């Protein structure tokens, strides 16, 4: 069957029953940089298995009136294992990530989420002389939530779905790479993000290379003596990481 | 100098085209490249889906 | 060619193959033609996406400023006109770019120079054909502080004389960003601390063209205004966007105003 | 091509080499890579130093003179202006060329060459378009007096007639000093007592551009101002120096006033 | 006529040049002369030092 | 000339232009445990120029009446760079080290000093009922100090060279990898210690493989108007650096 999956990466592995299939982001599998593209000069870490590897990150709580939850890489695994003290110590870094979403539920139960990875993700902002502050952009493991309609504030980012956070129709994120998850068939979804930006390495805190957004497009829904909790947990492994420009830690 | 086909219908017809400056940038823009590649954003999955068959097997 | 696929005879079918069922569960969208669903004959096809291409799409001139400069100084306008380069402030030529993520491409910049008499108590004009001067100062280069100062010597910095009656001047500029591609959206910040400015504005860095009249004031006053036209060539894009739905507020930020997915309609039945 | 030096790839060592450690009390400067002083990865380079050669860093033209004449003799601007030719009165192009002792070049004179109409008390103004002359006089040739004299007959003396309202007008001139390369910086005097100048200005002798209104004088007034531009073509120099610290004073001097080295800081360290 | 590459990038490409005039003085400038020397300002000394070995032994 | 060499490792590089020589303890140069010798049977990260790379400690005031100085490894790099990091997150480590002392001096002064790589430097204490305590064993990147005569204490280390804190004749430390610094001739000692247990891999924090004792066995003397503060400095790189047994930072 073709529901069937395992993906092993380090010594961490996650297993499906129920996918369709893996979504392989532009065609375009993870892969170190080549001597042709290089411009770091020093030789480059390359920490294999110790930072390639599934992190699962917090979940969240769908509802029935939720209107969908972001997390923004690298900084959602900036504090995760090995992966997030390689940021630490160096200038440059430069991966690519496997993304699997898992959200089972039962047959009873009805509902359907966009997942989708969203390169260069700039966000607006509910007053139109300010930036979004970065508690707004990021909560690290923790997600940060999309409302139905729109909200007010001075440096909170414009949520509401529709515009998607971003002043473009919410429809139309689906020439980004994407998997549905539609409790009636799969109860996974999965992406494969190659490293994606203009230049060949870039600094892992000051700069964002994608964001995951999970959308619902048909809320959820039940009948009430089933259950009523029902999380999303977003379980993602970096491939092919490697860091240049070795000094102490920080980021300031 | 370069002698290239013009854009012509449907059911003399070559234009002579020589460069007359040191830069590539200088150059009029390329309108003749129609290479196409859609499959990286219509069918971006990691096992080949045939249409005849079941999506999901 | 760019000619699109020839429609392909079909006759009736009974089987266990099933083009139309699906699952959008999955990344993919459905490869289903017309020959798959219904009869069908043979169509040979010679349309063609010749003019779908992203050099063909990009590749018209497009507006993307005009700056005012008096030689009276009549209305505030100094004797001197400035414009810190960016291709933000116009909606048409923004949107286009802002389709894609990464653009490299070449510009090819041409220039609509006019000018226009002002009101004046002066009394008898006969002012002679104007010339005007456009520099482009790289970052980091000296600036005009005044219409007469040493900067308009042009040393080092490119810079086009042109005379009014004349053809528009134009000259090509070459892919000229630090990256390997000009980047249409930053999801970052200009510092490691994560503050300051944040966007695509961070990585704006581009220069400023500088406009005079390079004659001498005359008894009355004239104001040129001079309209900047960028055209992309030679390009290439990476990652498609969708395009915007929203009216952009300002040219540093994204920042936009919840709006409409679509316009209305009276019901789920509309005919 | 200019193509620059591609990284090579290095591991760990524990050798009686040195490459870090050298004497600079020899004038040789060090031939250090990063290959040298830790591990390194190969790196395909394929930047070039196209742009940093001196047929490239010269060669854009640069405003050296501009000098005014009037119609009217309204401000005391004569019917007809002069410049002894040389490349000193402006700091920009002088300093470009000053990093240099000798160079042997061609230029190509540009000029652009613009009117503007006076304060008459003058009534009714219908004045024809402007033709102008520009005259070169090499060293010992007659010169102007007047406007009206016979010198302006041009019958050896280079010479360009130009009308308003059309494209600046060009000539090359060539390689052309008494020796084999023009000389930036001359350490001698002019007599042999060692009297006299000192200076470059001893060797500079390059003749004189005069430039005058072609049309009659009409009843209100023009004055005319004619910007020269010098652009370096087909260069050899020879002899670095470093650049300018100080500005200058004089366009026949070194002369100078004393100035820091550099900017200040709070301390020696700094963030 | 003189056929000679265009500058270009990185990872048609030719221009065409006729000269004019009688004068070498006249003709555009050589831009595309990337020939160096380094060595007579950086290592100007009378023995050659190897980078390896100490400069003075 | 013998007396100048460079050892460049990772981004780092010393140089010296006295030294004796290097010595490779044992005549056996750092490697990676081999297949044949293996026994843990997942992956090992191997972080390369990450980790192995040169680490200065905090330097130690050689004075005319000092008795000595000790470091104990790896715990002397446990909170330096990458190396340190991957201690925290990693059952079993195994690494190799090229240890390097400097120590210049005048030519108007004198002294000389044992710089010696101890195996499993296993050391006394006061009270004859007790084991020594962490903090006396270990200072971390700063040195603990041998004393001239007899100690007491409870769970004090018994210090006084001439047992060399281990029971056993101080001079008889030569059979040891070692170099003497004799200020006279040379002004560095280097030391390339292997991986040596009798275990293919253990754990980093529970375990010191190598104690560097620096021990003056000629007093440091000098003329009243010479330079009166002269530093013992220790920069030491692991080398051939490998972990296995991926988990939760900590040790406890």
């Amino acid at each position: 069957s073709d529901r069937v999956r395992s993906i092993t990466l380090g010594n961490s592995t996650i297993t499906t029953q129920e996918c369709a299939n893996v979504v392989v982001g532009y065609g375009v599998w993870p892969d170190y940089l080549s001597d042709e593209e290089a411009t770091a000069e020093d030789q480059p870490t390359q920490p294999d298995v110790a930072t390639c590897r599934f992190y699962t990150l917090n979940s969240v709580k769908w509802e029935m009136q939720s209107a969908g939850w972001w997390w923004k890489f690298p900084d959602a695994l900036s504090e995760m294992g090995l992966f997030g003290q390689n940021m630490q110590y160096h200038y440059l870094g430069r991966s690519g990530y496997t993304i699997h979403v898992q959200c089972n539920a039962s047959k009873f139960h009805q509902g359907c989420l966009l997942v989708v990875c969203v390169p260069e993700a700039e966000m607006g902002c509910t007053n139109a002389e300010n930036a979004p502050t970065y508690g707004d952009l990021c909560g690290g493991e923790t997600a940060k939530q999309f409302e139905q309609n729109a909200v007010t504030g001075e440096t909170a980012v414009q949520t509401a779905v529709c515009n998607a956070g971003m002043g473009v129709g919410v429809g139309n994120l689906t020439i980004y790479p994407h998997q549905w998850i539609n409790l009636r068939t799969n109860n996974s979804a999965t992406i494969v993000m190659p490293y994606i930006n203009s230049v060949p390495m870039d600094n892992m805190f000051r700069h964002n290379n994608f964001t995951l957004m999970i959308i619902p497009f048909a809320p959820l829904d039940y009948v009430t003596g089933a259950s009523s909790y029902i999380p999303i947990t977003v379980t993602v492994a970096p491939m092919s990481a490697e860091y240049n420009g070795l000094r102490l830690a920080g980021h300031q | 100098a370069q002698v290239s086909t013009q854009k012509t219908g449907a059911h003399i017809i070559h234009y002579t085209n020589i460069n007359y400056y040191k830069d590539a940038a200088s150059n009029s823009a390329n309108r003749q490249d129609f290479t196409q590649d859609p499959s990286k954003f219509t069918e971006p999955v990691k096992d080949v889906m045939i249409k005849s068959l079941p999506a999901l097997n | 060619m760019g000619r699109v696929a020839d429609t392909i005879a079909r006759g009736p079918s009974n089987s266990e193959q099933i083009p139309a069922l699906t699952a959008v569960e999955t990344g993919h969208t459905s490869q289903v033609d017309p020959s798959d669903t219904m009869q069908t004959r043979h169509v040979h096809n010679y349309h063609s996406r010749s003019e779908s291409s992203i050099e063909n799409f990009l590749c018209r001139s497009a507006c993307v400023i005009y700056i005012k400069y008096s030689s009276a100084e009549s209305n505030n306008l100094k004797r001197y006109a400035e414009w810190v380069i960016n291709t933000r402030q116009v909606a048409q030529l923004r949107r286009k770019m802002e389709m894609f993520t990464y653009i490299r491409c070449d510009m090819e910049l041409t220039f609509v120079i006019t000018s226009h008499q002002e009101m004046s108590t002066a009394t008898n004009s006969d002012v002679p054909v104007q010339t005007h001067q456009i520099m482009y100062v790289p970052p980091g280069g000296p600036v005009p502080t005044s219409v007469n100062d040493y900067v308009w010597q042009t040393s080092t910095n490119p810079s086009i004389f042109w005379t009014e009656g004349n053809a528009p001047p134009r000259m090509s500029i070459p892919f000229m960003s630090i990256g390997n591609a000009y980047t249409m959206f930053y999801d970052g910040w200009s510092n490691f601390s994560r503050d300051g400015i944040y966007g695509y504005n961070s990585l704006n860095n581009m220069g400023t063209i500088y406009a005079r009249h390079v004659n001498d004031s005359s008894p009355g006053g004239l104001t040129s205004t001079i309209r900047i036209y960028f055209k992309p060539k030679h390009v290439k894009a990476y990652v498609p966007r969708p395009p915007r739905l929203c009216q952009y507020k300002k040219a540093k930020n994204v920042n936009f105003d919840v709006e409409a997915v679509t316009t209305e309609r009276a019901s789920l039945v509309t005919t």
